[PDB]
């Protein structure tokens, strides 16, 4: 389904609106496994793409919708039905590739 | 600090295995990161794995390492069946009592 986004992947501003929907239609539909495949999928591009500097384009926009700081949460929340103890390694290897 | 002499390696892997069976969830970041670590001689690898295999625990970890153990060209896998096949046995006397 997503090979034609795959292939084609560059700094485009419909790369960041993408990754906004996935959240919401993931946010209403609770479906786990699929979206952390996703979400695997387009790990490589996504380090690829800020080694040029996130200052073209529009990367940086890019890189904080990956990294879930451009939705509207809600003002107290205690964490996220699709965030698991497992799910830490994610947030370790953007740690260690994207600082 | 601790050194690399085999009195040591014995009880330091009595010591993990003490920490896993008390539930100290301390532990478990300090196992990740060995087992994603870099610039650890390797064989501390291996005694920590030994400690895993033996423990009661042990099918925890392969959940929560799913996608290491095999992206990982199934490297880690193969160490893992060496070392269960080199360490973790015992000697079977019924057997040699019912051969006299």
């Amino acid at each position: 389904y997503i090979k034609p986004f795959l292939d084609g992947f560059n700094g485009s501003e419909p790369i960041s609106e993408l990754f906004k929907k996935f959240i919401l239609v993931e946010d209403r539909l609770n479906t786990y496994a699929k979206f952390w495949k996703v979400w695997d999928l387009f790990f490589d591009k996504v380090v690829t793409l800020c080694k040029d500097g996130d200052r073209y384009w529009y990367v940086d926009k890019i890189i904080k919708s990956y990294l879930f700081a451009e939705s509207p949460w809600k003002e107290n929340s205690n964490g996220w039905h699709t965030f698991k103890d497992s799910n830490s390694q994610f947030f370790c290897d953007v740690s260690r590739t994207m600082g | 600090k601790i050194g690399e002499s085999l009195p040591v390696r014995r009880s330091f892997r009595n010591w993990i295995s003490e920490r896993l069976l008390l539930d100290d969830q301390s532990i478990k970041p300090f196992i990740a990161e060995i087992v994603c670590g870099e610039g650890i001689s390797n064989f501390w690898k291996d005694e920590l794995w030994v400690a895993v295999l033996l423990s009661d625990n042990s099918s925890i970890f392969f959940n929560y390492f799913k996608r290491y153990l095999l992206s990982s060209d199934q490297n880690l896998l193969k160490r893992l069946t060496f070392l269960l096949r080199l360490a973790c046995k015992d000697v079977d006397y019924d057997l040699l009592k019912q051969l006299g």
